[PDB]
């Protein structure tokens, strides 16, 4: 039941060598195999490798046998996985698996898998704008608020409206790669035309490593 | 190399219903003994998968009521007796076979809904974004079902250049509908190279095609 | 030749972690003892630990030990070390080392080193700034012409004069990390002030860790 | 624990000069099997460390036998018969058999050179820094020997406060003087409160301290 610990993400240049690391629960830790599974975006999951830290050994996918290395620190069973010559194609979420002394005849549960991402990109705070921007005129009933995030890196971003004082009818589109390797995102709020023709509205946006806030007031 | 066909590739269904999923393979599915075998699991919002079958018929301890399936080797298939809102996500099966081993591609599960058109919007680029030299405008399609709408754009009444990209929400938490953003991108000079900018739509919840536009210099 | 390969530099946020790697030359890899050691900025050299490949760890500084993890892969013929709980002052040139002959008598030996750096910051393009042709009012016969960067991050920086086409009588005052958490630099060229040829003096500068290039001349 | 020192800390040495450094240990080092195991290392700017001598006195192949050295169990010395420019660098000593945690703090060779005043310049930065909220006023202290100089600012006849930054050459490649940039840097406000700006300087090769100066606008 109780979960392995596995921490947060990193972002990288191509051809590099890059690592993820993972740790035992309220648990004994040399005693059973470890498995590494890659969750690749838009695609089915992928087994890389079995490992046993006790001897410092593995069984390995023939798709690799070259770029990987794996073990754990026997002082903590702090698992390490090392990958090398990283392509943008390797941009994925990596999941640290135990194996369960009976249930491994099928499988076992994991800790929290971690993202890593590969691109020639570098940090940018977003460019930001209104969208909707107001109905200049329509069949007034509802319309929406809207704001743009663009030219941005890396994803994710944090966003809210009237500092998140507003919550109902708010939506946030999942991110899109611009061909430069930057990101765009957007947020929108469907709202009554009476309310829109009355109150002041702002889209409130934040991220690190851009260390940047924007609070775009809209009409 | 070991085959795993998992199907339906996607599924949408109403609450309380029966539903079933099939896994097909090239062989028998053991690390040894003649006797270790397949397992099935559910993945959602970035948590690891949650195990459901351990070993063909073997239900995972403490899990739901029966998703349980049947078959052997080249054949297996789950069935759940009742759709719960909990159940939406990705389902996949794994073989209990000697490794190296490979996932089959995964099966999408969703709630089914009455068909419903989006509310639809487009607008001029904000003028700061215009004089940023690279520019964009957005066709927005709030709250609709299913996400099998299709979206188009015309500039001076003639179809777009293809300088455009799109994104959809998750299945809505409660309405189980969706929204869509389509974005068209311009330089400021491409934004001069046409005058009226339009987006056009056809969808299940549309009785007929829909059109919206703005024209610049307004 | 009697060498350890080591590769490109690194930088991190405080509280994070780092991986460092070293590769043997064409040699009987398991038979060396290895030290990991570091050169720390403005400070004395420091041994950290000792490793023999198929053994793994042998001896380590109690100071670093718990934060440290150290290992090697035979398959690649490579050493590693990992530092956890990564912080300022750990900033150093990490070296792996070769020991094998009468090395008890002292024989540590070297690869090329790798730089590790820690900061709160994220990458910034240069505040490039020209430095004036001051005393154009009053010069007798001699002068110098300068250019500057401020708040660029992270270092190093490429710099040139007359866009490299003429470079002599010049100082390139080594950069310093300011209280911004970002770098400042200047270079200056000595000039006989009769030089109307000063028209040519484009200082030109490049910033691969932020994908950036810039230029100025002043008169 | 192994605790040790090495001296002199640094020196500028004349070309052709016989010279030496001594490494002094609080631990008497009749090491391992009753046999002293100690060594010395070079390093240079941007370079790997380099072997010199080991077991006390035993030289590594390819060293110029200009380099020489030996020592009693707490009392060790490295020596050079001569000085050529290739000698300019850093020198270290250490201990070993199974317990390698040691270093001497390093000692720096420089070369002894004729005394020299710098050429000195200063500038007002353009308004482009001023309007950007921060002002750096910089003074350039170029081609001086020996290694030491002091640098100062005045504003409206009143001495420096708060900030400074400084940066220096590695002696030289060629003449083996030194060159120094330094600044006082301010919020633009402060410079706008100020009106007159000067750097001030002193060094061994001067008759007196030296001013360079300008005023706001002109």
């Amino acid at each position: 039941q109780d979960l392995l610990l596995q921490s947060g993400a990193e972002v990288r240049e191509p051809g590099a060598s890059v690592t993820v690391s993972c740790q035992a629960s309220n648990y004994t830790f040399p005693d059973y195999y470890i498995h590494w599974v890659r969750l690749v975006p838009g695609q089915g999951l992928e087994w890389l490798g079995e490992m046993k830290p006790k001897v410092g050994v593995t069984n390995v996918s023939k798709k690799i046998r070259d770029r990987l290395f794996m073990t754990a620190d026997t002082s903590t069973d702090t698992a390490y996985m090392v990958l090398s010559a990283l392509t943008p194609g390797d941009t994925a979420i990596y999941y640290c698996t135990r194996l369960e002394p009976d249930f491994l005849s099928g499988w076992a549960h994991w800790g929290k898998g971690v993202l890593v991402t590969v691109s020639p990109a570098s940090t940018k705070g977003p460019s930001v704008f209104p969208l909707a921007p107001s109905s200049r005129s329509t069949s007034e009933s509802t319309a929406a608020l809207g704001c743009l995030v663009k030219d941005y890196f890396p994803e994710p971003v944090t966003v809210s409206w009237n500092s998140g004082s507003l919550t109902s009818g708010v939506h946030t589109f999942p991110a899109v790669l611009q061909s430069s390797g930057l990101y765009s995102l957007s947020s929108v709020v469907t709202v009554p035309s009476s309310s829109l023709g009355t109150q002041t509205y702002v889209c409130n946006v934040n991220h690190k490593p851009s260390n940047t806030k924007v609070d775009k007031r809209v009409e | 190399e070991i085959v795993m066909t998992q199907t339906p590739l996607s599924l949408s269904v109403t609450p309380g219903e029966p539903a079933s999923l099939s896994c097909r393979s090239s062989a028998s599915l053991l690390h040894g003994n003649g006797n270790t075998y397949l397992h099935w699991y559910l993945r959602k919002a970035g948590q690891s998968p949650q195990l459901l079958i351990f070993g063909g018929s073997k239900r995972v301890p403490g899990i739901s009521d029966r998703f349980i399936g049947s078959g052997a080797g080249t054949n297996f298939t789950l069935k759940i007796s009742s759709v719960e809102a909990d159940d939406v996500g990705f389902y996949y099966c794994a073989q209990g076979v000697a490794f190296p081993w490979t996932f089959g591609q995964g099966t999408k599960v969703e709630i089914k809904r009455a068909v419903a058109a989006p509310s639809v919007f487009i607008f001029p680029p904000s003028e700061d974004q215009v004089k940023s030299g690279t520019v964009s405008v957005v066709c927005l399609l709030n709250n609709f079902y299913p996400r099998e709408a299709s979206v188009k754009w015309k500039v001076d009444g003639v179809l777009k250049t293809g300088n455009s990209q799109e994104s959809v929400t998750e299945q809505d938490s409660k309405d189980n509908t969706y929204s869509l953003s389509s974005t068209l991108t311009l330089s400021n000079t491409d934004y001069q190279s046409h005058n009226v900018y339009a987006c056009e739509v056809t969808h299940q919840g549309l009785s007929s095609p829909v059109t919206k536009s703005f024209n610049r210099g307004e």
